[PDB]
RNA sequence: GCAGAGGUUCUAGCUACACCCUCUAUAAAAAACUAAGGACCACACGA
DNA sequence: CTCTGAATCTCTTCCTCGTGTGGTCAGGACG
DNA sequence: CGTCCGAAGAGATTCAGAG
C-alpha cells in the first residue's frame, strides 16, 4: 500500500505509540457505551441502567451470588443461566446493584468532573439515563450523546467511588468554589417562571397563612402561580451558636415564590427566593445553601428544587411561537435612516471629500449605530410594550414574553443570540475577518436574501472551523498543562514560611474586574491583615480565608492582602496544605495528599474549547 | 396541464419568482462524465481513446518493430447488476480492443511492411456504472465521489506574513502540471529569485535560464531593459527616454539642448517629462559619479587583442570606465535599475549563481535531483529533456495550457502540454512584475483555480497509469523480441491494468462506499465534491484557508451542506443547478439581463469570468416584462454585495435555489434557521433511515419530487402507457401506439426490487403506486422506492409536536414521543443484516456444513433444515443458530447476541468441484424455477403485447375477425393480407418473433449455467452460505431522533398516550419538543415548520370533515380552490375546473393525510401566508392553541405551539450503541478489550479519564483499572476467581502493556530493567 | 482433586479458568455436564 | 581571524473517544 | 516433501560583521 512500516520506534513514540495507547491510557473491561437519556425521576446520587447492561458489566458478581446461593453448582450452569436470563438471574441482579456505584464516563473527559460515581437503578430500555443536573458537569447533551460505564470491582475501588466520585460529593467544580449542578436550563426557566408577578392576576392581594396555602389555592386553580400576596413564613436562621431561630413574618411576595419556600432547607433565608430568580440567583443559592447548610442538604435541596423547577415549567408551558418574538415598529425608520446616510456618505465618497478609508469608518460605524439602536427597540420593544392593568386604569411590567423569560432567565440565550432573531443580524464579517460593508439586515424571523445568507454561512463556516482547531488546541494545551504537573500533590500540612503574593485586585483601567473577595476566598494568609487602626490583628496569620472572613474583609474595606502561595512554598517533591488553600471543591483546607497539579491542569485546559482565536485620564467616581 | 400522478397529490407550491430553468439532472455529474471516459470518440478527445492514442507508439530499439491501436469496443457485461450485487462481483465490460502489429524490413525504415497482424485482444476489465450512476466492485454498490483539485497551471501565491518574521512579503510561482514535476520560483529574503523543482532544496532560479541555453547576455536582454551609452567628447554624453524619468528621483541636473530642464534637488514632476517630451529630448549629460551606480549589460572586449576587458553583470567603478574609455567601446549597455518598481533581481541570483556555461547548469541540477553520484553530461541533458522536454514524464492537460495561458494573459487557449523557454521566461517575467507591483496575486481558494475531476477522468488517469505501466513491459520484451515468432497477445497482458483499474476503484482515498441509507444520501453523495484525494490536500495538510468558504462558492459549491468534523469545508456538496465545465471548473446558470429586461437565456458562467460581469440577486422583482421592479437592485459585481442600478445588471441569478445543494434544498424555510442549523439539518438528512410505510412531509420544498425522480431508488417510466398489469413485485405498462416505436416495442415490463439488503443494514423496497388501468406518461413514477411516497422523497415521518417543556423529559435538546407513535408503527424501520458463513479449507480435512454439531440442543437445531442451513422464513432470535459448521478435530455460525429478525432468504454459493449439500440443491432448483417461470411470464407478456400490435393493424385491409379466432394464434402467416406496407410490416414482425424464439432456449440455457457454475469465490475455501436477517427496529428510548431544522434529540421516554398534553379537540400531541433549543441554536425555521404543518394538517382536517360526511364535489372543488390560491399570488397557480370531476375525489382523498405544502429554499411562505392559511381553517391566526395537561387535566397557561412538523429518525438507534461486557478475548498486547465493536470490547479508558482519575483521590480504582482490569493475566483471572468466590480483593500485580514496552525498548538497544 | 488413568454418556474428559468419585500402577456400581485463538491502513458518520 | 547575532535548515507534534464499511510481502519452482 | 532465493515553534547548524 506505499505507507511507511512501523518500525520499533514508531511504537514506542506518538499517539498509537505504546505509551499512550496501551500505557497512559488503556482499554478496560467490565465497561459499556450507550446514548443517554434525562429521566429527571432520578436523584443525583443514582442513574438509570439498562438490564442487559448491568447483566454483561456484573456477570463475574451474579456468577458468585449464584453460587453462593446454591441456585447454580458451577461457574459454567451459572453462565447459561444468565444467557437464559432467567427471572431468578434478575432478583439475583438486584442485590448486586443494591450499593455498586458504577463510573459514568463521557469520552472527552476535559475536566475531574467528567467521570462521576453513580448508584445504578435498573430500568428496562438499551440507553443510560443521567440525572439532569450532571449534565452541565459532564458538558453532556442529549443528541446521541454517548458515555461509558464502568463497574468497580474491588471493596477499595467501590467504596473510593462512593466516598469521592460520587455526584452527591460533587457540588463544587474543582475550577472555582461556584456549584456545578446548578440548574442550568429547563428547571432554571421553570424556576424564573415561578418566580415572578403579574401586577394584576387571579387571587391577588389575600393573605396567605404559609407555603402550603399557596400550593392548595395554586393546585385549586383559584389563585395565579405568580400574584403578589402576603404570606406567613417561619424563616429559620442560624445566627446563634449553630442553633436555628424562627422568624415569623408577614413578608410581601407572590404564590410562585411561596411554592419554593417549603423547598428552601430550614437555615436560607427568605431573600433569597424573593428574586425573579435567573441563573445567576439560582447559582447563588445553591452556594449560600452549600456555605451554610452544609452537603447532605445541598444535594438534598438541589434534587427538591429540580424536581419543582420541571413540574412547574411543564405547568408553564413556556412555548416558542412567531408571535413570541416582536420586531420594532421603529425597525424601518432606523433602516431608512441607516441606508440614507450611508447614501450620503457615498455621494461625500464620489465627489472625492472622503476617500475609500474614511468613507468605509464612517459605514461600519453608523451601520453599527443603527444595529445598537434596533437592539434597544428591540429591547422595549420584548420587554416594555407589556400593557396590563392593576384593575385600574393602565400600568406598565416587565413582559411574560416566551423568548424574554428564556433569554432573561439564563435558562439559555444571550444578547447577540436574542438579537440576531428580531433586531439585525448585525454586520457580519468576511473569511479574512475584515467586515462586510453592508450588514445582514433581515433578522430570522422574517426571510434572509441570498447574498444575506451567504454572508451568514460564511461566519457560521468560519466559526466550526474555528472551533474544530480550537478543540485540538485546547487538547494539546491540556496535555501540555498535565504533564508539566502530575507531580506536585499536597505531601505537608505547613511549612512555617512568611513568603507568598500580595493579593489586590486587580484593575486594568476600568472597573474592579474581581474585588478582592473572589480572589482571595479560600487562600490561607501569609502575614496578619490590619484594618485602618494600625497593629489590629483582623485575621490571623495561617486562617482559611472562607466565607465570613472574606464577608468581614469588605465590611473593613481592606485593600490588599498578603496570602500564602503554593509558589512560594518551599516544600519538595509537592507543596504543603496551607500554602494551597481551599479544594475548591470541598469546603475545607485541601486534604493533606490530593494531587492537585492534575487538578488545577484540568481546570485550566477545560474552558479552552469555550476561549477565542482572533489622550487623557479622566475620573469615574468620587474619591 | 399537469401530469396524472401530479394529479394525484398535487403539492401546494409558494414562490413569487417565477422558474425559468427546470432543475438538471441531478447525476449529471457522474453519467454524463462517464459517458464521455468510456463513448467511442473519433476525435480521440476525452475519452479511453486519449488514453490508447497518448501511449501508442510501441516503437522497437533497431528492431523495426511497431504496435498501433486502431479501435476498441466495450464487451457486454459477462453479469448484470443484480448478478453481479448477489454474486459479489464486480460490474465489469470486457475491454475488447483491436491492435494491428506490423514489422518493417531491417535498415529500411521507409519502406514498407512485409506483414499485417490485425486481432482482437482482450486488456484490463473496466467496470461500469449502472443507470444510477454507481459502481459495483464487490457485491457493494460502490460511488466515486469528484474530486476538487488545484487544476494544472502557474499560481502566483504569496506566502504573506510570517515568512522572514520581518514583514517582508514574499513571492514565489508553482508551475503545477497535471502530471509531472512542480517547478516554484521563490524570492531569497534580500530579493533574489530561487527556483525550487519538486520542493527541492533551493537554487538560484537563473540556472534554469542556462540550463535552456541562454548566456548571461541573453538573460539579461530578455529580463532587463537595455540603456545605451554613448562615448562622447563632451564627457560621454548620455542618451536618456522621457518615459525613464518617470518616479525619479534628484540623480543630477537635467540639462539638454543648452537648456536646463530638472536641477538638484527637484523632483521629476510630470509636467517637466511633457515638456521635455515637447522639446523631444533624447540625449541628456550625466555626471561620471552617477555610472558608478549602474550595471553593465553584455560582455565588452578591445578590438585589438579581443581579452577580457569587462564581463557582464557586475558593478562599474573609475577603472572599469577608464578602460572601456581608453579602449574605445563607443557603444555601452547599461540596465535600468529602479529600486522603487523595476528593481533588480536576477542580477542578484547571476551574484549569487556561480555557473557560467549550460553544461555546469545541468551538472549541478543533476547533482540536486540525483545527489552521490558522479553526473555526466548526456545523463543530465537526458534528465533534463525527460524532466521538462518530454510529453511521456510530463504533460499539462488542455485545462493546464488555458489555466497557464489565463495567467500569463497570452492570446492563444490551446498549446503544447510541455513548456518552452518561452513560458519559463514568461512566468518568470510575470513573477518579477508582480514583485515591482504591477499585477495582483491569485487566491488559490478562488474556483477558478480548483477544477473538478469526475469519475471519467480519474479512470482515465488510471488507465494512463495502466497502460504506460504495460509499455514499459512491451517495450522491454520487444527489445529482444523477433519478428513474426509471436501473436500480438503475448507481450501485453490484462493482468496489470486490471490489477490498477480494480485497485483505484476498490481501495482508494475517493472510491467511497456509498452511504445507500436514503434517496437524499444517495442523490448528494454522487454529488459530493471532495478535496481530500490521490493529487489532493490532506485533511491535516489542509489550510483553514481551503475548509473556509470562500465567496466565489456562490451557486457553484453549496455553503451549507459540509460534513462538520475532522473535514469540514473539504468535502463540501455540489449545488443543485451548478455544473461541471468541458475543463472541470465548475459553471453556474445565469439568466442574461439585456438593456434592461432579464432575458430568459441561459449563459453558464464559470468563477473567473463571474467577476467580470455583474451578478444580480435571484430576489429582484420583476414586471414579467424583465425590467426591475427595482430601480437599485441588489448584486454581486466581484464577490461584494452592492446595489446597482438596473441599467449596470449584466446577469441574474437563474432562481432562488441557486446557491444550496440538494441536501440543504429539502430543508424547509432554509432563509429562517441558523446557517449552523441549517449544516446540521442537512447533515442529519443523508443518515435518516426509511420508515416502514413512508409518506409524504406536509411542509416541504417541491425538490422532493426532483429528488426523488433523478435519483435511483424509484422506478420511473421510461414510456407512457397504460398499466396492464400491477403486482407488489412487478409492473407491466402497455405502450401507447404514438409512444412506441414500429419494431421491437412490445410493452414495458419493471421489476421492482423488493426487500434487499442495503450498504448501511436498511431495506431497499419499492412498493407499486399505482393501480390496474391507471394512465401513465413518459418519465413518471411509478414504484415508491425507500422514503418515498408518491414520487415525493419521503424521509422521516411528520407528526404533530408541541413546544412544551414537560416535566423535564425534554429537559435541553432530548425528545419526547408518545405511545400513540410507536403503536401505530411510524418509525419502525426493517433492518437487513449479512450474517455470512464460509467454509474454508482446514487442515486434517476439511470442515462439514451438515446438521450433525456435538453438545447442542435438539431445540436449536429444529430451526435448522435436514441439510443444517435454517428454515427460509424462521423466526431467529438472539443467540440462535443459523448454518451448522463444524470444523474437524463446533464453529456454526449464530445469530448476534440482542438482535433478532426473520430470516427473508439463504443464497449459497459453492465451488465447482465439491458437491452441493441439500439445501444448496434446493436453493438451486427453487432458483432455476424462479428464472423459467419469470422467463414464460415475460414469454407470454410480450406475446400478447405483439398479437395485440398485430391485430391492431389487421383492422383494416384484409379484416377477418371470426377467422382469427378459429386457427391457433401461434400461426399467422397464411393469412391473406393485402401486398402493401401492412404486409412488410407483418413479415418484418414475424421474422423478428421468429428469431426471437430462436433466441429464446439458447438465453434460457445460458441462464441454466449461470445459475448452475460454481460462483468465484477466494482461494482455499469450500463454500460461503449467506442468511439475511430481517430486523424490525421499533422505536425505542434513546433512538436519535432530528427533524430538518437541525433540532436533534434521543427519545427520552415513550410516555403513555393518556399523559400527552391534549388540546380541546382531545386528540394528543405526537411529540413533545423543547423551546429552549430555538432561541439558542437559531432554527428558527422548526417554528415556521411547525405553523406551516399546522396549517396543513388544519386544511387535511378540514377535508377529511368534509369527506366523512358524504357532501357534494362541489363543496370540495370550492374548498381546494381556495386552498391553493391562499391570497398573495403564487407560481403554483392550478385550477380545479379541468379536472375531470370524479380525480378531484381523489386528489381529497390523497389530502384527508394533510395538505401538501412546498416552501421554497430562499422565497418561500411568508408570515402573513402562514397567518392567513391558519385563517382559512378553524384553527388560530396565532399558530399555537391551549392545551390541557395529560395526567393533571387543567389546561397550561400560555398556550403552547402545536403543528405537524417533518422529523426524520437517524440511524443511530440505541441498538447499535450497547457494548456492555465483562470479560472477553484480549489483544496481542495482553489488553482485554479487543479494540471494542461488534467484537465484544471494553471502552477505551483514555488518557484524559486516567487524569481525571488523578485529579480525585482515586489510587485503587485507577490502579485497578489500568492493572488488574485490562492487562495483567495472572491479574485478571485471580481477579475473576475472586469475583466469583465472593471477596472483590485486588491481586495487583503488574500490566502486561509495560512488560511489552520494556521489550521493545530493549529490542532497540537500550537496557531497560528494574531494581528488585 | 493439582504428577496419570478409569467410570455410567458421546472420540476424548487428568482442575486446562474449567464439573463428580477412586488409588499410586489396577478399571467400574453412578444421575446434573464439556472446548481454553484472532492485527494495521483508508473511508464515512456521531458526539 | 574568531566568535556575535542572525538566517537557514531540520525535528516534532498538531483532541478524544465511539459506530458502520472496505483494503493490505505479493516464494514458486526445483532438489 | 522440504528448501532457497500548512503551520508553528524550538534547537542545531551554519554563517557572518566588526573590530
Ligand atoms: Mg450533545
Amino acid at each position: 500500500n506505499k505507507r511507511p512500516l512501523k518500525s520499533l520506534a514508531d511504537m514506542i513514540k506518538g499517539k498509537q505509540g505504546r505509551f499512550r495507547q496501551n500505557l497512559l491510557g488503556k482499554r478496560v473491561d467490565y465497561s459499556g457505551r450507550s446514548v443517554i437519556t434525562v429521566g429527571p425521576y432520578l436523584r443525583l446520587h443514582q442513574c438509570g441502567l439498562p438490564k442487559k447492561m448491568a447483566l454483561e458489566l456484573f456477570k463475574p458478581f451474579i456468577y458468585g451470588k449464584l453460587e453462593l446461593r446454591g441456585l447454580a453448582t458451577t461457574i459454567k450452569a451459572a453462565k447459561k443461566m444468565v444467557e437464559r436470563e432467567e427471572a431468578v438471574v434478575w432478583d439475583i441482579l438486584d442485590e448486586v446493584i443494591r450499593e455498586h456505584p458504577v463510573l459514568l464516563n463521557r469520552a472527552p473527559t476535559l475536566h475531574r468532573l467528567g467521570i462521576q460515581a453513580f448508584e445504578p437503578v435498573l430500568i428496562e430500555g438499551k440507553a443510560i439515563q443521567l440525572h439532569p443536573l450532571v449534565c452541565a458537569a459532564y458538558n453532556a447533551d442529549f443528541d446521541g450523546d454517548q458515555m461509558a460505564v464502568h463497574v468497580p470491582l474491588t471493596l477499595e475501588a467501590q467504596l473510593e467511588a462512593r466516598a469521592l466520585m460520587m455526584s452527591t460529593n460533587n457540588i463544587l467544580s474543582p475550577a472555582n468554589g461556584e456549584p456545578i449542578i446548578v440548574p442550568s436550563q429547563d428547571v432554571v426557566l421553570g424556576l424564573y417562571y415561578m418566580t415572578r408577578d403579574c401586577v394584576n392576576a387571579k387571587g391577588e392581594g389575600m393573605v396567605l397563612t404559609g407555603p402550603k396555602e399557596a400550593e392548595r389555592l395554586y393546585r385549586s386553580g383559584l389563585a395565579s402561580l405568580h400574584a403578589r400576596v402576603k404570606v406567613r413564613i417561619t424563616e429559620y436562621e442560624k445566627d446563634a451558636n449553630g442553633e436555628l431561630v424562627a422568624k415569623t413574618s408577614l413578608k410581601d411576595t407572590t404564590v410562585g415564590r411561596a411554592i419554593l419556600w417549603m423547598i428552601v432547607p430550614k437555615g436560607l433565608p427568605y431573600s433569597i427566593v424573593n428574586q425573579a430568580l435567573g441563573k445567576k440567583a439560582i447559582s447563588k443559592m445553591l452556594n449560600t445553601c452549600y456555605r451554610i447548610l452544609g452537603l447532605k442538604p445541598t444535594v438534598i435541596f438541589a434534587d427538591q428544587i429540580m424536581y419543582t423547577g420541571f413540574a412547574y415549567a411543564a405547568r408553564s408551558g413556556a412555548s416558542v411561537g412567531i408571535d413570541d418574538m416582536v420586531i420594532p415598529e421603529k425597525k424601518h425608520e432606523i433602516i431608512s435612516e441607516a441606508e440614507a446616510e450611508v447614501a450620503e456618505i457615498q455621494e461625500q465618497f464620489q465627489s472625492g471629500l472622503v476617500t475609500a478609508g474614511e468613507r468605509y469608518n464612517k459605514v461600519i460605524d453608523i451601520w453599527a449605530a443603527a444595529n445598537d439602536r434596533v437592539s434597544k427597540a428591540m429591547m422595549d420593544n420584548l420587554q416594555t410594550e407589556t400593557v396590563i392593568n392593576r384593575d385600574g386604569q393602565e400600568e406598565k411590567q416587565v413582559s411574560f414574553n416566551s423568548i424574554y423569560m428564556m433569554a432573561d432567565s439564563g435558562a439559555r440565550g444571550s444578547a447577540a443570540q436574542i438579537r440576531q432573531l428580531a433586531g439585525m443580524r448585525g454586520l457580519m464579517a468576511k473569511p479574512d475577518g475584515s467586515i462586510i460593508e453592508t450588514p445582514i439586515t433581515a433578522n430570522f424571523r422574517e426571510g434572509l436574501n441570498v447574498l444575506q445568507y451567504f454572508i451568514s454561512t460564511h461566519g457560521a463556516r468560519k466559526g466550526l472551523a474555528d472551533t474544530a482547531l480550537k478543540t485540538a488546541n485546547s487538547g494539546y494545551l491540556t496535555r501540555r498543562l498535565v504533564d508539566v504537573a502530575q507531580d506536585l500533590v499536597v505531601t505537608e500540612d505547613d511549612c512555617g514560611t512568611h513568603e507568598g503574593i500580595m493579593m489586590t485586585p486587580v484593575i486594568e483601567g476600568g472597573d474592579v474586574k474581581e474585588p478582592l473577595r473572589d480572589r482571595v476566598l479560600g487562600r490561607v494568609t501569609a502575614e496578619d491583615v490590619l484594618k485602618p487602626g494600625t497593629a489590629d490583628i483582623l485575621v490571623p496569620r495561617n486562617t482559611l480565608l472562607h466565607e465570613q472572613w472574606c464577608d468581614l474583609l469588605e465590611e473593613n474595606s481592606v485593600d490588599a492582602v498578603k496570602v500564602r502561595s503554593v509558589v512560594s512554598c518551599d516544600t519538595d517533591f509537592g507543596v504543603c496544605a496551607h500554602c494551597y488553600g481551599r479544594d475548591l471543591a470541598r469546603g475545607h483546607i485541601i486534604n493533606k495528599g490530593e494531587a492537585i497539579g492534575v487538578i488545577a491542569a484540568q481546570s485550566i485546559g477545560e474552558p479552552g474549547t469555550q476561549l477565542t482565536m482572533r489622550s487623557s485620564i479622566q475620573v469615574k467616581n468620587k474619591g | 396541464v399537469y401530469s396524472y400522478t401530479e394529479k394525484k397529490r398535487i403539492r401546494k407550491d409558494f414562490g413569487k419568482r417565477p422558474q425559468v430553468l427546470d432543475v438538471p439532472y441531478l447525476l449529471s455529474i457522474q453519467l454524463d462524465s462517464f459517458q464521455k471516459f468510456i463513448e467511442q470518440d473519433p476525435e480521440g478527445q476525452y475519452g479511453l481513446e486519449a488514453a490508447f492514442r497518448s501511449v501508442f507508439p510501441i516503437q522497437s530499439y533497431s528492431g523495426n518493430s511497431e504496435l498501433q491501436y486502431v479501435s476498441y469496443r466495450l464487451g457486454e457485461p459477462v453479469f448484470d447488476v443484480q448478478e453481479c450485487q448477489i454474486r459479489g462481483v464486480t460490474y465489469s465490460a470486457p475491454l475488447r480492443v483491436k491492435l494491428r502489429l506490423v514489422i518493417y524490413e531491417r535498415e529500411a525504415p521507409e519502406g514498407t511492411v512485409k506483414d499485417i497482424k490485425e486481432q482482437e485482444v482482450y486488456m484490463g476489465e473496466i467496470p461500469l456504472m449502472t443507470d444510477n450512476g454507481t459502481f459495483v466492485i464487490n457485491g457493494t454498490e460502490r460511488v466515486i465521489v469528484s474530486q476538487l483539485h488545484r487544476s494544472p497551471g502557474v499560481f502566483f501565491d504569496s506566502d504573506k506574513g510570517k515568512t522572514h518574521s520581518s514583514g517582508k512579503v514574499l513571492y514565489n510561482a508553482r508551475i503545477i502540471p497535471y502530471r509531472g514535476s512542480w517547478l516554484d520560483f521563490e524570492f531569497d529574503p534580500k530579493d533574489n529569485l530561487f527556483v525550487r523543482i519538486d520542493r527541492r532544496r533551493k537554487l538560484p532560479a537563473t540556472i534554469i535560464l542556462r540550463a535552456l541555453n541562454y548566456t548571461t547576455e541573453q538573460i539579461l536582454d530578455l529580463f532587463f531593459e537595455k540603456v545605451i551609452f554613448e562615448i562622447r567628447d563632451n564627457k560621454l554624453q548620455m542618451e536618456l527616454v522621457p518615459e525613464r524619468l518617470r518616479g525619479e528621483t534628484a540623480s543630477f541636473d537635467i540639462e539638454a539642448n543648452g537648456k536646463v530642464y530638472v536641477e538638484k534637488g527637484r523632483r521629476i514632476t510630470a509636467r517637466h517629462i511633457r515638456q521635455l517630451e515637447k522639446d523631444d529630448v533624447k540625449l541628456i549629460e550625466v555626471p561620471v559619479e552617477y555610472i558608478a551606480g549602474k550595471v553593465v549589460a553584455k560582455d565588452y572586449i578591445d578590438e585589438s587583442t579581443g581579452e577580457l576587458i569587462c564581463a557582464a553583470n557586475m558593478e562599474l567603478s573609475l577603472d572599469l570606465l577608464a578602460k572601456l574609455s581608453q579602449s574605445g567601446h563607443k557603444r555601452i549597455e547599461t540596465l535600468f535599475t529602479n529600486d522603487l518598481d523595476h528593481g533588480p533581481y536576477i542580477s542578484e541570483t547571476l551574484r549569487v549563481d556561480p555557473t557560467n556555461d549550460r553544461l555546469s547548469a545541468l551538472v549541478e541540477i543533476y547533482r540536486m535531483m540525483r545527489p552521490g553520484e558522479p553526473p555526466t553530461r548526456e545523463a543530465a541533458e537526458s534528465l533534463f529533456e525527460n524532466l521538462f522536454f518530454s510529453e511521456d514524464r510530463y504533460d499539462l492537460s488542455a485545462v493546464g495550457r488555458m489555466k497557464f495561458n489565463r495567467s500569463l494573459l497570452r492570446e492563444e487557449i490551446e498549446g503544447s502540454g510541455i513548456l518552452s523557454k518561452d513560458d519559463i521566461i514568461d512566468v518568470m517575467k510575470k513573477l518579477i512584475d508582480i514583485r515591482n507591483g504591477k499585477g495582483e496575486v491569485d487566491d488559490i481558494d478562488h474556483l477558478g483555480n480548483r477544477r473538478i475531476r469526475s469519475v471519467g477522468e480519474m479512470a482515465e488517469n488510471q488507465f494512463r497509469v495502466g497502460l504506460v505501466r504495460v509499455e514499459r513491459a512491451v517495450k522491454e520484451r520487444l527489445s529482444l523480441g523477433d519478428l513474426d515468432t509471436l501473436m500480438p497477445q503475448d507481450m501485453i497482458n490484462a493482468k496489470p491494468i486490471s490489477a490498477a483499474v480494480k485497485e483505484f476503484f476498490g481501495s482508494s482515498q475517493l472510491s467511497q462506499f456509498m452511504d445507500q441509507n436514503n434517496p437524499l444520501s444517495e442523490i448528494t453523495h454522487k454529488r459530493r465534491i471532495s478535496a481530500l484525494g490521490p493529487g489532493g490536500l490532506t485533511r491535516e495538510r489542509a489550510g483553514f484557508e481551503v475548509r473556509d468558504v470562500h465567496p466565489t462558492h456562490y451557486g457553484r459549491v453549496c455553503p451549507i451542506e459540509t460534513p462538520e468534523g475532522p473535514n469540514i469545508g473539504l468535502i463540501n456538496s455540489l449545488s443543485v443547478y451548478a455544473q461541471t465545465n468541458e475543463y472541470g471548473f465548475l459553471e453556474t446558470p445565469y439568466r442574461k439581463v439585456t438593456d434592461g429586461v432579464v432575458t430568459d437565456e441561459i449563459h453558464y458562467l464559470s468563477a473567473i469570468e463571474e467577476g467580470n460581469y455583474v451578478i444580480a440577486q435571484a430576489n429582484s422583482n420583476l414586471d414579467e416584462e424583465g425590467h426591475f421592479v427595482e430601480d437599485l437592485v441588489t448584486c454581486r459585481s466581484k464577490g461584494e454585495s452592492s446595489l446597482f442600478s438596473r441599467d449596470q445588471v449584466d446577469y441574474m441569478d437563474v432562481s432562488t435555489q441557486q446557491v444550496v445543494s440538494v441536501g440543504a434544498s429539502l430543508i424547509p424555510f432554509l432563509e429562517h434557521d441558523d446557517a449552523n442549523r441549517a449544516l446540521m439539518g442537512a447533515n442529519m438528512q443523508r443518515q435518516a433511515v426509511p420508515t416502514l410505510r413512508a409518506d409524504k412531509p406536509l411542509v416541504g420544498t417541491g425538490m422532493e419530487r426532483a429528488v426523488a425522480v433523478d435519483s435511483g431508488v424509484t422506478a420511473v417510466a421510461k414510456r407512457g402507457g397504460v398499466v396492464q398489469y400491477v403486482d407488489a413485485s412487478r409492473i407491466v405498462i402497455k405502450v401507447n401506439e404514438d409512444e412506441m416505436y414500429p419494431g421491437e416495442a412490445g410493452i414495458d415490463i419493471y421489476n421492482l426490487t423488493k426487500y434487499t439488503r442495503s450498504n448501511q443494514n436498511t431495506c431497499i423496497n419499492q412498493m407499486p403506486c399505482v393501480s390496474l388501468g391507471e394512465p401513465v406518461e413518459r418519465g413518471d413514477v411509478l414504484a415508491d422506492g425507500p422514503s418515498t411516497d408518491l414520487g415525493e422523497l419521503a424521509l422521516g415521518q411528520n407528526m404533530r409536536v408541541a413546544f412544551m417543556p414537560w416535566n423535564g423529559y425534554n429537559f435541553e435538546d432530548s425528545i419526547l414521543v408518545s405511545e400513540r407513535v410507536v403503536q401505530e408503527d411510524r418509525f419502525t424501520t426493517i433492518h437487513i443484516q449479512e450474517l455470512a458463513c464460509v467454509s474454508r479449507d482446514t487442515k486434517l480435512g476439511p470442515e462439514e456444513i451438515t446438521a450433525d454439531i456435538p453438545n447442542v440442543g435438539e431445540a436449536a437445531l429444529s430451526k435448522l433444515d435436514e441439510s443444517g442451513i435454517v428454515y427460509i422464513g424462521a423466526e431467529v432470535t438472539g443467540g440462535d443458530i443459523l448454518v451448522g459448521k463444524v470444523t474437524p478435530k463446533d464453529s456454526s455460525l449464530r445469530v448476534p447476541n440482542g438482535v433478532s429478525g426473520t430470516v427473508i432468504d439463504v443464497q449459497v454459493f459453492t465451488r465447482d468441484g465439491v458437491e452441493k449439500d441439500k439445501r444448496a440443491l434446493e436453493i438451486e432448483e427453487m432458483q432455476l424455477k424462479q428464472a423459467k417461470k419469470d422467463l414464460s411470464e415475460e414469454l407470454q407478456i410480450l406475446e400478447a403485447g405483439l398479437f395485440s400490435r398485430i391485430r391492431a393493424v389487421l383492422v383494416a385491409g384484409g379484416v377477418e375477425a371470426e377467422k382469427l379466432d378459429k386457427l391457433p394464434r401461434d400461426r399467422w402467416l397464411e393469412l391473406g393480407l393485402t401486398d402493401e406496407e401492412k404486409q412488410n410490416q407483418l413479415e418484418q414482425l414475424a421474422e423478428q418473433y421468429d428469431e426471437l424464439k430462436h433466441e429464446f432456449e439458447k438465453k434460457l440455457e445460458a441462464k441454466r449455467r449461470k445459475i448452475t457454475q460454481g460462483d468465484d469465490l477466494a482461494p482455499g475455501v469450500l463454500k460461503i452460505v449467506k442468511v439475511y436477517l430481517a430486523v424490525k427496529r421499533r422505536i425505542q428510548p434513546g433512538d436519535k431522533m432530528a427533524g430538518r431544522h437541525g433540532n436533534k434529540g434521543v427519545i427520552s421516554k415513550i410516555n403513555p398516550i393518556e399523559d400527552m398534553p391534549y388540546d380541546e379537540n382531545g386528540t394528543p400531541v405526537d411529540i413533545v419538543l423543547n423551546p429552549l433549543g430555538v432561541p439558542s441554536r437559531m432554527n428558527i425555521g422548526q417554528i415556521l415548520e411547525t405553523h406551516l404543518g399546522m396549517a396543513a394538517k388544519g386544511i387535511g382536517d378540514k377535508i377529511n370533515a368534509m369527506l366523512k360526511q358524504q357532501q357534494e364535489v362541489a363543496k370540495l372543488r370550492e374548498f381546494i380552490q381556495r386552498a391553493y390560491d391562499l391570497g398573495a399570488d403564487v407560481r403554483q397557480k392550478v385550477d380545479l375546473s379541468t379536472f375531470s370531476d370524479e380525480e378531484v375525489m381523489r386528489l381529497a382523498e390523497n389530502l384527508r393525510k394533510g395538505m401538501p405544502i412546498a416552501t421554497p429554499v430562499f422565497d418561500g411562505a411568508k408570515e402573513a401566508e402562514i397567518k392567513e392559511l391558519l385563517k382559512l381553517g378553524d384553527l388560530p391566526t396565532s399558530g399555537q392553541i391551549r392545551l390541557y395537561d395529560g395526567r393533571t387535566g387543567e389546561q397550561f397557561e400560555r398556550p403552547v405551539t402545536v403543528g405537524y412538523m417533518y422529523m426524520l429518525k437517524l440511524n443511530h438507534l440505541v441498538d447499535d450503541k450497547m457494548h456492555a461486557r465483562s470479560t472477553g478475548s484480549y489483544s496481542l498486547v495482553t489488553q482485554q478489550p479487543l479494540g471494542g465493536k461488534a467484537q465484544f470490547g471494553g471502552q477505551r479508558f483514555g488518557e484524559m479519564e486516567v487524569w481525571a482519575l488523578e485529579a480525585y483521590g482515586a489510587a485503587y480504582t485507577l490502579q485497578e483499572m489500568l492493572t488488574v482490569k485490562s492487562d495483567d493475566v495472572n491479574g485478571r483471572t485471580k481477579m475473576y476467581k475472586n469475583i466469583v468466590d465472593g471477596n472483590h480483593q485486588m491481586e495487583p500485580g503488574m500490566p502486561e502493556s509495560f512488560n511489552v514496552l520494556l521489550k521493545e525498548i530493549r529490542s532497540l538497544g537500550i537496557n531497560i530493567e528494574l531494581e528488585d
